[PDB]
């Protein structure tokens, strides 16, 4: 019911060659940004989400489109290679969220960090800062296990969400090999 | 894979804790880790012979992973078959991971790279030139791959060395320098590559500029006291200064190319010595004589005729030669590379024109308000 | 005191000491042309100072100056 857009920033890093998390990190993540970007879509049609890339610098491949086909379509090829840039990245994500087509809908990034993220705490608590001072919630998964723990990360999720915000989340999720899509239940409905 | 391990761990200090590892990382399915610590366990072994022996290892590794970087994938091949030490298996390893990765690209031509350099101690004119000529077209519009370019422009420079072309050599060894911009090497291989392009650039077909290589700030530097003459008859090259190259023969003399190559180099500094000439005389006179010409470049008067003409045919000055009255009417000289100094008397010349400028517009503008306010 | 348009176009650059070659932006000649309709619909709206004079005055102005 409630508006939301939802960018999605996913991680096509050469971490994501590893097969510990089921055929391979990318098709794990492909199946679970498949299921949140279905849950987003069923939460609310008129919901509208797109797709982000964290690859050398970053790339958007699909701003916010209320269907889904094209950003699954677009996931294809989206081949690992590179390093991972998760404050450009982020930074990317907020300005094209906050160029929407509706301004009466919230905003939110999804991202799946499944590769270790080289950015000091000083800046990433910087960025915290200002993407609660412009309201934006940050889900973030710490896929890939390359750390599996607060990667400086769990203080970036602590910042945004301080003062009992409850609006972020931080899930982390072991290399077990079950489908991600499986391991996933807090943001997608207790949200 | 257990066993073989355990029965190879005994190559080198502190091998078990690594071994132990790298299973790790096998088990828990870490493609790229594994693949870093692979690159990295080969520079352990002095004579690298285990690796000799984890061929078989990486070939499983690679089979069901098909994923890890196939640039890595190369550069661990390529150690691989330095450490072999025959060139048919070594050739026919290099075609067989060439075939395996090819989708990659940028590792194509590493392979490629690897191929024609062990190919250059045996055979030149068969594979290595039609090699660097098929290893031009997949760089395109995609640079900073210093990791293919390193090796590539290496490869070249050490072609040309060979042959003898020293002005492609030139340009490719300052390619290399350029690729790696970091410097990060040994200072015996920096200071062998200086003594090496400055000696290209000397006897170098058509390369009249001495004044960047000069000023290299990468490797100039670092012969500055070892062999000086180098750096010394540079200088002199870049002054024209015939009289310092004649003096300093002692010191070049020694060196056997620069000794049997003598009348190219007395040719090239005699140019230069034109250029100079025409470059420091004011633009409102540049109408140089024979016999300063001749008593400058130390060539008899009816020499400078032909020395002009070569001048002129290469492009280093633009003019005319009026044999009757016995002079040359340069109209325009070479750019060269200027100091500070200059660039401040450039700067104020700039000044002046400015300020005639501006006195002509004011001058227009008060006279013709009437028509135009 | 100029035109208000100026047209690049990206070109490979190969340099001598340079050495690594970059995408630099190339100049390119540009001006400004309208058809009919354009040129009737500027010369109308251009009521805010109108001053042709082609004569030695504006071939004063226009250039020179």
């Amino acid at each position: 019911m409630v508006l939301e857009s939802t960018m999605v920033c996913v991680d096509n890093s050469e971490y994501m060659r590893n097969g510990d998390f089921l055929p391979t990190r990318l098709q794990a993540q492909q199946d679970a940004v498949n299921i949140v970007c279905h849950s987003k879509t069923r939460s609310n049609p008129e919901n509208n989400v797109g797709l982000i890339t964290l690859a050398n610098d970053c790339e958007v491949l699909t701003t916010l489109t209320p269907d889904t086909g094209r950003i699954l379509s677009k996931l294809h090829t989206v081949q690992p290679k590179g390093k991972i840039t998760f404050c450009t990245g982020i930074r990317v994500a907020h300005l094209a969220l906050k160029h929407r087509q509706g301004k009466n809908h919230k905003m939110r990034i999804i991202a799946f960090v499944g590769s270790p993220v080289e950015d000091n705490e000083k800046d990433l608590v910087k960025l915290a800062k200002r993407l609660k001072k412009e309201k934006v919630n940050v889900d973030i998964i710490n896929f890939g296990e390359e750390e599996v723990n607060t990667e400086k990360l769990t203080a970036f999720v602590n910042t945004l969400n301080g003062k009992d915000g409850t609006g972020s989340h931080l899930v982390t999720v072991p290399p077990g090999p079950s489908l991600a899509d499986a391991l996933i239940s807090s943001p997608i409905l207790a949200g | 894979v257990p066993g073989f391990l355990q029965q190879s761990q005994n190559s080198g200090p502190g091998q078990p804790a690594v071994w132990h590892r790298l299973e790790e990382l096998y088990t828990k399915k870490l493609w790229h880790q594994l693949t870093l610590q692979v690159l990295d366990f080969v520079q352990d072994p002095c004579f690298a012979q285990g690796d000799g022996l984890i061929k078989l290892y990486e070939n499983f590794i690679s089979e069901f992973e098909h994923r890890v970087n196939p640039l890595s994938l190369v550069e661990i091949i390529l150690h691989v078959v330095r450490q072999m030490t025959d060139p048919n298996v070594a050739l026919t390893f290099l075609e067989k991971t060439r075939e395996k990765v090819k989708s990659s690209d940028e590792a194509v031509i590493l392979c490629k790279t690897a191929i024609g350099a062990l190919k250059l101690n045996i055979g030149d004119l068969q594979v290595t030139k039609e090699t660097i000529e098929d290893v031009e077209e997949m760089l395109n519009n995609l640079p900073g791959v210093t990791s293919v370019h390193s090796r590539f422009y290496d490869l070249s420079s050490k072609y040309y060395q060979t042959i003898g072309n020293h002005a492609s050599y030139y340009k490719d060894a300052l390619r290399f320098l350029g690729c790696v911009d970091i410097k990060d090497l040994p200072v015996s291989e920096q200071q062998e590559r200086a003594f090496t392009l400055g000696l290209a650039g000397l006897l170098g077909e058509g390369v009249f500029n001495f004044g960047e290589l000069l000023m290299h700030p990468v490797l100039e530097s670092l012969r500055n006291t070892d062999r000086q003459w180098l750096i010394d008859t540079l200088y002199a090259f870049n002054s024209g200064n015939v009289e310092r190259f004649q003096t300093l023969k002692t010191a070049w003399g020694q060196q056997p190319d620069l000794a049997a190559n003598e009348a190219q180099l007395l040719r090239k500094i005699q140019l230069l010595c034109l250029m100079e000439m025409t470059f420091t005389r004011p633009a409102n006179h540049r109408q140089l004589t024979f016999e300063e010409i001749a008593k400058s470049a130390k060539i008899t008067v009816n020499e400078v005729e032909l020395l002009v003409m070569k001048a002129l045919s290469v492009g280093l000055v633009k003019g005319s030669i009026d044999e009757v009255d016995k002079r040359v009417h340069m109209t325009w000289v070479q750019p060269r590379v200027l100091d500070l100094q200059q660039i401040k008397g450039m700067k104020d010349r700039l000044e002046f024109w400015c300020t005639d400028v501006k006195s002509m517009e004011m001058l227009v503008e008060h006279q013709a308000h009437d028509i135009l306010t | 005191l100029g035109l208000p348009t100026e047209a690049y176009i990206s070109v490979e650059e190969v340099h001598d000491d340079g050495t690594p070659t970059s995408k630099t932006f190339e100049h390119v000649t540009s001006e400004i042309g309208a058809e009919e309709a354009e040129e009737v619909g500027v010369e109308h709206l251009l009521r805010d100072i109108k001053d042709t004079t082609v004569g030695t005055l504006s071939q004063r102005i226009t250039n020179q100056v």
